[PDB]
């Protein structure tokens, strides 16, 4: 089978900049009929993939001329000249010269912005929940950049690792930040055997964590 | 003009099979190959095979021999894909596509978990400053998806919707909203959690 490898995996750009992504194949995409069936697709969040370029460089109807495909053989490039907000999403290359058809693993085109520390909020389990015999402690880490972030839970100062569910948003369309939710799940009985619960957020914007805590005896 | 319209989301027990559809309009159905494609995690795409609707002749990815069967009904302009002997590895979004246009996708969940509505818990402080962050924790539902609407839509700029994760075979997600403190608690903030699979809506007014 033919392997298509795409680089980079993620590409943060400023709006209006030029973006360039690479698709390399394990075998030539030149078909015996003399054509090269190398295509590029864009998939926006919550949408199906949409065809941008076919036959290496030909733009599909309605595709703006800032999209330019190039390459031959085993090496291909998609260049976007003046990225606009509607261009953000995941780009896939695809070859139609062999069976099976195969796709690259996608390049996610995103917005570069200045670094920003998270705004951290901690919530004890609601009184409503404790009646269910479960106890979820929630920590929102909101509106930070870049996307990489650590959260450490501690219970009375002691690091806690199981029971944790961490989930990130996609890049915000208004300010291009990310947010993440971390939940520590305990039984009601576990939760009531300890005093304080702490969320520590570590992010490249500081060598010290942002620490949010509450004491269940308050 | 050209449109590929797929059948709705499916929740199927392991071991069973499912047949999903792809209705073509706006062109001559018998003139174009229909392809089927599996996508996992909204990222990795794997091509299943393609059928020529004029003839019904199919070419498969060997990876899907025995797993997928492609057929057409020319009189109804519909392509179909049947997946056999389902396992959780078959949970994915499935697309049909012609060379230049894709359907909207069919989400398949393979699981023996039963459709269950969420428990919804308010996240409110019991602070200082001019903003306040509130949320709702949506726990223990199945299958995807839920929608969380804050003040039936009037809040959305400062809303964060966190994707669901599995815990104990059920989904949990959360949603936050950040609002000026001059508007809460002096005015109502409500999260409305809709789970269409269970025909359930839960509204919580956030209280200090
Ligand atoms: C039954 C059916 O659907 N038949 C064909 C499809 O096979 C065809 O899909 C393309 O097929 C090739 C292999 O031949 C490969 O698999 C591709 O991935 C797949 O897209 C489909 C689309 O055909 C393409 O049609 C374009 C017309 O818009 C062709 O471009 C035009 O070609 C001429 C030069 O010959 C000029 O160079 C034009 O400027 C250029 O736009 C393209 O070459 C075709 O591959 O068509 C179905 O009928």
């Amino acid at each position: 089978d033919v392997l298509l490898t795409q680089t980079p995996l993620s590409l943060p750009v400023n709006l209006g900049d030029q973006a360039s992504i690479s698709c390399r194949s394990s075998q030539t995409i030149l078909h015996s009929d003399g054509y090269t069936y190398l295509e590029w697709y864009l998939q926006r969040p919550g949408q199906s993939p949409k065809l941008l370029i076919y036959r290496v460089y030909k733009r599909f109807s309605g595709i703006p001329d800032r999209f330019r495909g190039s390459g031959s053989g085993m090496d291909f490039t998609l260049t976007i000249s003046g990225v606009e907000a509607e261009d953000l999403g995941i780009y896939y290359c695809f070859q139609g010269s062999y069976v099976p058809r195969t796709f690259g693993g996608g390049t996610k085109l995103e917005i570069k912005r200045a670094d920003a520390a998270p705004t951290v909020s901690i919530f004890p389990p609601s009184s409503e929940q404790l009646t269910s015999g479960g106890a979820s402690v929630v920590c929102f880490l909101n509106n930070f950049y870049p996307k990489d972030i650590n959260v450490k839970w501690k219970i009375d100062g002691s690091e806690r690792q199981n029971g944790v569910l961490n989930s990130w948003t996609d890049q915000d369309s208004k300010d291009s930040t990310y947010s993440m939710s971390s939940t520590l799940t305990l039984t009601k009985d576990e939760y009531e055997r300890h005093n304080s619960y702490t969320c520590e957020a570590t992010h490249k914007t500081s060598t010290s964590p942002i620490v949010k805590s509450f004491n269940r005896n308050e | 003009e050209v449109q590929l319209q797929q059948s709705g989301p499916e929740l199927i027990k392991p071991g069973a099979s499912v047949k999903m559809s792809c209705e073509a309009s706006g062109y001559i159905f018998t003139e174009y190959y229909i392809h089927w494609v599996k996508q996992i995690q909204g990222r990795s795409l794997e091509w299943i095979g393609y059928v020529h609707p004029k003839t019904g002749d199919v070419i498969y990815n060997q990876n899907f021999r025995g797993k997928a069967t492609l057929t057409v009904n020319r009189s109804s302009n519909t392509a179909y894909m049947e997946l056999h002997s389902l396992t959780s590895e078959d949970s994915a979004v499935y697309y049909c596509a012609r060379w230049d246009s894709w359907g909207q996708g069919t989400t398949l969940t393979v699981s023996s978990a039963k459709t269950t509505p969420p428990s919804v818990y308010p996240l409110a402080p019991g602070t200082t400053g001019s903003s306040v962050t509130l949320g709702c924790l949506v726990k223990g539902y199945f299958p995807e998806s839920v929608t969380v609407t804050w003040n039936s839509g009037s809040l959305s700029s400062s809303v964060h919707t966190f994707p669901a994760l599995l815990q104990s075979g059920l989904y949990t997600m959360s949603s936050s909203v950040t609002v000026p403190s001059s508007t809460w608690p002096s005015q109502t903030v409500t999260c409305s959690v809709a789970h269409p699979a269970s025909s359930t809506t839960v509204d919580k007014k956030l209280e200090p």
